[PDB]
């Protein structure tokens, strides 16, 4: 089982490397944007976790979508989403964006970002507090711990 | 990797000159001219070679193909290879092969001359007591003796400034 | 004075338990301010309160290995805490929870089953509703 | 041999450089094929028997690959499967008798031949 | 032996650049009110290791462009500059002795300008082209100032060889007979690193990353050799090497320390600033550094 | 405090300390406790060439000390 | 050939970096243009100036001093000409 | 997020059209199909930086229409939180102006102070940001014991931190060089272009509601 | 009561104009700004460690949406629909039926966790304090089906802890 064990440790290596940093792009429409800038605050640091806020979309690993996503917003959202590399994850933050929520019975408003992008981490709250959002990002990293990607390529 | 290393770098030099003489897109031509300038600097430093090729390296490959790529960026488009370009590069490769063939498997090449075709380690100094790298004091002579020469050179450069701004809309 | 800081700053590692005790908590995440030993509780977890640091770093917790059989030596979760220490640890209160932990009510769980999404054992939604309009049954007795 | 946004043989045509023979061949676009499939899966009495999808054009191979290159701006198992045969079977019905329209090659070919130079 | 010297130069560029990135992020964090990156393993060195290998083995940013040849050829130029531009810098025994090194420094800076221009032409549609064009212009607007200031400080000690410079810095530091010229040169190095207070508002980001950070460490080493330092004693070089490393580290911390403190400029204010504040003052200090050694009986022993 | 930033600065300074230290170590090994003769001028190159000529071992760091006067 | 071998090793190592990075994971303004040519002419006068320290040791010092200061004076004259005749304005 | 269509001669302009409208939500239609008390969080969060002031505006609108006077202690707490919220709004405007212009660290210093602000809203109502908290009819669910001393400590520390912000920026020569020449507004234009508040303060005319 | 600024002048004392010239050519106040930033460099960071330490809060936080039950008793909800009548995005969905005992009850009590916005109206509205906003906030869910709470989901969410909720209410039932 020498090849299986060394490929398993190799998969652990690359999964640990991906779950290390994950510097996103911070999309941030409405007041959930202010809550993201306040989980950049000194009480809760992103940069303890390799998480650098940077709006460069070509080198963005995950993407937090938050704020009130509108029908006038959505095509530019998916055009941002296409030019983003295949290791990609979507964290839907906030009661506006994770299912419509408060502006749910309203024209020109997308009924949550399930209908636009594939969604990985739902985090509710209004605003979802920095503790809750940081808990969601650690749970995202534990999803990265449970991936078995290179094992599937091995026994494929 | 043999004795004729200056001749080899000269072959690569003529390769680069043919490579932008084939009329490519102008930034590919600038790339070919940059490789040509690098190997020409290599040749002139191989013949010793203290200052001059590193001096031109700032000038042409430090301040002229910059402006070539600059004007290629701002003016021309290429907004949508060709048989003539690729055929001319084949003719350049083949004529270099023909000249190198008449060097190697014959005595020499004569066009209207007498080129003694052998390795260009000759001619060279027999290790004289230089002690000051005679290129350096040679270029130092431009300020010891150059009364008229730097005056007309700097005056032409001032004229270059005023002519450039006038043609591109002085004042 | 620099040799009085190194002499003071080496004692909390030497008083941590040695070197391989401090190896565990340093490779785990961060904790270096050990030395108060307020309370241990179920899932073996340890609760350390210092008053000398600022408000926010009073009350910290060290988790254990296999609290419910998940190999939680690494990758500690939130909601791995019992609820009375969850009152103590967010500083909604300022009383230790070992003064009055329980309630005298026999319906409260003993597990505190943690974050379960992403397992073979998680939650689904459904309709807690009985029969809607009671669709008709054809005559199963054989007529004709 | 269906063609679409992630086709096998259309990408094999585009990303290339190879020989030349002649073989009859008809492609069909994917979305009306799966429209016929969902018609068969939502409407019974079309069960039991077997079905075959037929593209409309069915013309020469080498001219079709020239059509792919001319719209694409540039001048062994799979390649033998496209070299060998693509024949018609007039026994079992297809798009016509099921009641669904199959679109031709050209419009969808313009729609799918993106990603050339500039 | 020879390639052993080559490898022992060019293997710690990876370690040095990645650990420079951790140090600059930590110093930004403590100029700010932050810790981190320190939770991921011990103190966050493995965290540069892990995200470096992630950014290597991330998906290639697929064109979506044309000219695969030039897309290869620009960052290969940037990183071969980054590898071939620590070689003649003397920490006391340099890898290659040269008669002249400083004009080689200037020429390789102009090759970095070529790298930016090639990536800009091969980049994208017109807006990225205009942005890269303005970046090329603000990069090229400092190889007048840096060149003439470096000329006037080598004029105090004659030779281009720069080992004569590390000879002449034994008695007093060179910051004392040129403090304002050295300050203007340091501001020009801030301009050439293209960092704050200047602008970038893609791929291969790993190579461009590596090129800029090696350029930073190169300019810091060349600064620490150029304008300060101490005496070098033979048959004990590690003493001067440690003093060299301490001074270069404190100067790079000073660089990041000035980086974390000020907003950007305006581009027309930048060119206004450049020409109408540096360029007469550079010429004035340079003509005074010409006319002074001819009047203090001190022409240098440029042998 | 700034105690956390100092081990990263320390390891990155070790990576700055290593190449010149190893290079000077190799230069002192591959010459026999010497500094390598820098070659700036044709005069000193001729002097080094007669140095490697009188050695006979086709190298220059031997330096043939005074026991071949007569 | 020493520095050529070092240049060759660095080029080969960088190309191995690129191949591991790639094959393993599988209009204008006229006012812009004056910057380039004005830089070019300043850099040409830099090219005139920069062999000055090699000439610092000869038996002619007064003529050299006067012509070198004449060259920087003329560079400043061109600077003041474009500086006052709206060559670099916005 | 605005869309901006700028028509420019280069490193300059000619004209510009700011497309506002991408964050349209339908607050007017939603309140036209709701009650008063249910629709009150819309007037908590249509402006989101001010989180008590818009509640104050809606509450005084309903009390002004309804001919019913609030008690004095509710008014004093309303004034207190209005000034607190005004402090929060100006400090966000300063720090995000600094982030947009450069200036990375004083942003985070004053966000530490605004984290204490959010902690105060937590201790008063519970919410991080969207403390609805204001019935028309005075403050509901009043302040507990142990708040005013903390506001006192925060006031002293914040006066120190704002003096230090004026020290770090504010006669900072390079930020003055960045932003002086722009923003000229005639008082006639300030009155005919519908301006209100800080533009009217900063350009000429004495005006204060 | 108006206190305006930016009405000054550079006074033409020679010391004043040479100090402005020294500020122009020497960057004095720039070095002053660097000194202020180094003074904040040599402080201590006001941070926490997240999986171990957790931030300060209040007993009146609005979290989990847990239900309660009587002391040795029944479900506290009596299906009076007031939480639907005040739910501002109508996440409360109630369908109620009685049972053969005599006491009225429910069938379906559901909450959209998308549409919840954490007012406090269903806490201040519930006349027996049945639905109570919980203490904590960790939902963070990998799917979207797992945020539509059923009645028994709310019961096990109120019985995974209630002594917490009882402590919060017992501390702070007096104010509200
Ligand atoms: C590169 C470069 O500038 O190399 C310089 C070096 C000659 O050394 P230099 O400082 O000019 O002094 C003469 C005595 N070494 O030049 C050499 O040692 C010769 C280098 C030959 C190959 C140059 C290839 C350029 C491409
Ligand atoms: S979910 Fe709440 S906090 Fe987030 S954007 Fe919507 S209203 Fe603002
Ligand atoms: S807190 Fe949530 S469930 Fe309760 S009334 Fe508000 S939106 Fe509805
Ligand atoms: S207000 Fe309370 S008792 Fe009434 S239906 Fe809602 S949860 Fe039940």
């Amino acid at each position: 089982s020498r090849g299986e064990y060394v490929v398993a440790k190799l998969d652990d290596l690359i999964n640990w490397a991906r779950r290390s940093s994950l510097w996103p792009m911070t999309f941030g429409l409405a007041c959930c944007a202010v809550e993201m800038m306040h989980m950049a605050a000194p009480r809760y640091d992103m940069d303890r976790f390799g998480v650098v806020f940077r709006a460069s979309p070509r080198q963005s690993d995950v993407m937090i979508v938050a704020g009130t996503l509108t029908n006038k917003m959505a095509p530019a959202l998916r055009k941002v989403y296409d030019q983003m590399p295949e290791p990609r994850y979507v964290v839907s933050m906030g009661s506006c964006a994770n299912g419509g929520g408060y502006y749910h019975y309203s024209y020109s408003v997308v009924r949550g970002c399930d209908r636009i992008v594939p969604v990985d981490i739902y985090v509710p709250g209004c605003p979802p507090t920095a503790e809750a959002l940081l808990y969601g990002i650690l749970q995202l990293q534990k999803k990265i711990k449970r991936e078995k990607r290179l094992r599937i390529w091995y026994r494929r | 990797m043999m004795t004729y290393i200056v001749f080899i770098l000269s072959i690569i030099f003529v390769m680069g000159f043919v490579g932008f003489s084939s009329k490519p897109s102008p930034i590919y031509g600038g790339l070919g001219l940059i490789v040509s300038g690098g190997v020409g600097c290599g040749i002139v430093l191989n013949f010793g070679g203290s200052f001059l090729g590193l001096m031109v390296f700032l000038i042409y490959l430090g301040g002229m193909m910059v402006v070539f790529g600059y004007t290629t960026a701002m003016a021309t488009e290429q907004y949508p290879s060709n048989k003539v370009v690729l055929g001319t590069f084949i003719t350049g490769l083949l004529m270099e092969f023909l000249m190198v063939y008449y060097v190697l498997k014959d005595k020499e090449v004569e066009i209207v001359f007498k080129f003694n075709g052998m390795g260009d380690w000759v001619i060279y100094d027999t290790g004289d007591s230089g002690f000051f790298s005679e290129e350096a004091m040679g270029i130092a002579a431009l300020y010891s003796y150059g009364t008229w020469l730097v005056i007309v050179t700097g005056w032409s450069l001032l004229i270059g400034v005023v002519v450039i701004m006038e043609i591109t809309r002085g004042n | 004075e620099l040799l009085q800081v190194l002499k003071r700053g080496l004692q909390q590692v030497s008083g941590h338990g040695g070197l391989r005790g401090y190896l565990r908590v340093l490779f785990r995440a961060n904790d270096v301010r050990v030395g108060t030993l307020v309370g241990e509780d179920k899932y073996g977890n340890k609760y350390y309160e210092d008053n000398k640091q600022f408000f926010g770093r009073h009350r910290w917790v060290i988790y254990t290995t296999e609290m419910n059989g998940k190999n939680t030596f690494w990758d500690v979760d939130g909601s791995m805490v019992p609820p009375e220490w969850h009152r103590w640890l967010h500083c909604m209160t300022d009383d230790p929870p070992t003064v009055k932990p329980p309630t005298a009510r026999k319906f409260i769980w003993t597990n505190h089953k943690f974050n379960l999404s992403g397992t073979p054992q998680q939650y689904v939604p459904y309709s807690t509703t009985r029969k809607k309009i009671q669709e008709w049954v054809p005559p199963s007795t054989p007529y004709k | 041999d269906i063609f679409g946004r992630e086709d096998r043989f259309l990408n094999y045509f585009a990303n290339i450089r190879s020989l030349g023979k002649k073989t009859v061949k008809q492609p069909v676009y994917i979305v009306d094929v799966t429209k016929g499939i969902i018609n068969a899966i939502k409407d019974p009495d079309a069960r039991g028997k077997t079905f075959a999808f037929v593209g409309p054009n069915r013309y020469l191979l080498f001219d079709l690959v020239q059509y792919v290159f001319a719209v694409a701006h540039r001048p062994r198992d799979k390649v033998e499967r496209i070299h060998t045969t693509d024949r018609t079977l007039p026994h079992l019905p297809g798009l016509e008798d099921l009641g669904v329209q199959a679109t031709p090659l050209e419009l969808k070919a313009i729609e799918v031949l993106r990603r050339h130079r500039t | 032996m020879f390639m052993i010297n080559v490898l022992t130069l060019i293997i710690p560029i990876l370690l040095a650049v990645a650990f420079l990135t951790l140090v600059e992020r930590k110093v930004l964090g403590y100029m700010q009110f932050r810790k981190g990156p320190n939770v991921v393993g011990p103190y966050g060195l493995l965290q540069p290791i892990a995200d470096a290998i992630k950014l290597f083995i991330k998906e290639p940013l697929r064109p979506a462009t044309s000219s695969i040849s030039m897309f290869i050829l620009a960052p290969i130029l940037a990183l071969t500059l980054a590898l071939t531009m620590w070689i003649p810098l003397p920490m006391p025994y340099p890898l290659i002795n040269m008669n002249l090194g400083v004009l080689f420094m200037l020429a390789m800076s102009s090759l970095a300008v070529y790298s930016i221009l090639w990536s800009g032409w091969a980049s994208n549609s017109k807006y990225a082209l205009i942005g890269a064009l303005r970046a090329v212009a603000q990069t090229i607007s400092y190889e007048v100032t840096l060149a003439i200031i470096l000329l006037s400080v080598l004029l105090m000690n004659g030779s281009f060889t720069l080992s004569t410079l590390i000879i002449t810095q034994e008695q007093v530091w060179l910051i004392f007979p040129a403090w304002p010229l050295a300050m203007m040169w340091f501001i020009s190095t801030l301009a050439e690193t293209n960092r704050a207070p200047f602008d970038l508002t893609a791929g291969p980001f790993a190579l461009f990353f590596m090129a800029e950070y090696a350029n930073i460490i190169m300019m810091n080493i060349f600064t620490t050799t150029l304008f300060l330092g101490a005496f070098h004693n033979p048959y004990m070089p590690e003493l001067y090497t440690i003093n060299f490393t301490i001074k270069s580290l404190l100067l790079s911390i000073t660089f990041l320390w000035i980086r974390a403190s000020y907003p950007r400029f305006r581009y027309d204010q930048l060119m206004h600033l450049l020409w109408k504040n540096f360029l007469p003052l550079t010429l004035a200090l340079c003509m005074w550094h010409v006319s002074l050694p001819i009047l203090l009986s001190s022409i240098p022993p440029q042998t | 405090m700034w105690f956390e930033v100092l081990p990263g600065i320390a390891v990155m300074g070790v990576c700055l300390f290593i190449p010149g230290m190893a290079t000077a170590r190799i230069h002192r090994f591959s010459n026999g406790g010497r500094e390598k003769r820098v070659a700036h001028y044709s005069y000193q190159w001729y002097l080094m060439e007669r140095d490697r000529r009188v050695s006979g071992v086709n190298r220059y760091y031997v330096s043939k000390g005074l026991e071949n006067i007569d | 050939m020493n520095l050529m071998i070092t240049l060759l090793t660095n080029f080969t190592l960088a190309t191995l970096l690129v191949t591991i990075a790639f094959w393993l994971p599988q209009p204008f303004s006229m006012k812009f243009f004056l910057v380039a040519i004005t830089f070019l002419l300043f850099d040409l006068e830099i090219a005139l100036l920069l062999p000055l320290p090699w000439a610092s040791q000869t038996t002619n010092l007064n003529t050299m001093l006067t012509m070198a200061l004449l060259l920087i004076f003329l560079l400043a004259v061109s600077l003041a000409y474009e500086w006052t005749q709206k060559g670099l304005e916005w | 997020v605005l869309r901006l269509v700028m028509e420019l001669s280069g490193e300059m302009v000619r004209k510009c059209d700011p497309h506002i409208g991408l964050l349209h939500r339908g607050t007017e239609k939603l309140i036209e199909y709701k009650t008063y008390l249910q629709a009150l969080p819309y007037f908590d969060r249509l402006d989101y930086v001010s989180m008590m002031c818009n509640e104050q505006a809606y509450s005084l609108a309903v009390e002004k229409l309804l001919n019913i006077q609030p008690p004095p202690r509710a008014q004093w707490i309303r004034v207190l939180f209005g000034e607190i919220t005004r402090l929060l709004n100006h400090i966000m405007a300063v720090t995000t102006h600094a982030l947009d212009i450069g200036a990375m660290t004083p942003f985070f210093w004053m966000f530490e102070e605004r984290e204490k602000m959010f902690e105060f809203y937590e201790r008063v109502s519970g919410a991080r940001m969207h403390a609805a908290y204001v019935r028309p009819g005075g403050v509901h669910q009043d302040l507990p014991l142990g708040l005013m001393d903390d506001i006192y400590e925060f006031s002293k520390n914040f006066s120190l931190r704002i003096d230090e912000l004026e020290e770090m920026l504010t006669n900072n020569r390079i930020w003055r060089n960045r932003t002086v020449d722009i923003g000229v507004v005639t008082a006639e234009d300030a009155l005919n272009y519908g301006f209100s508040g800080v533009m009217l303060r900063g350009s000429g005319i004495q005006w204060d509601l | 009561t108006y206190k305006y600024v930016n009405l000054r002048e550079p006074s033409m004392d020679m010391k004043s104009v040479t100090d402005r010239a020294a500020q122009t050519l020497l960057w004095t106040e720039l070095i002053r700004g660097l000194g202020m930033t180094l003074s904040y460099l040599f402080r201590e960071p006001a941070t926490i460690n997240y999986p171990f330490e957790k931030g300060p809060l209040s007993p009146r936080f609005r979290g989990e949406h847990a239900l309660r039950r009587y002391p040795s008793g029944e479900e506290r909800c009596i299906a009076c629909k007031l939480c639907e009548a005040v739910c501002p995005a109508q996440a409360i969905t109630i369908e109620a039926e009685p049972r053969a005992d005599g006491s009225r009850r429910t069938t379906r009590y559901d909450i959209d966790m998308t549409k919840c916005i954490y007012c406090g109206f269903c806490q201040e509205a519930c006349p027996v304090d049945a639905i109570v906003e919980g203490p904590n906030f960790e939902f963070s869910t990998e799917t979207h089906e797992e945020l539509l709470y059923n009645k028994e989901k709310l019961l096990n969410n109120g019985d995974k802890w209630e002594a917490e909720i009882a402590a919060n209410i017992q501390a702070d039932y007096l104010y509200r």
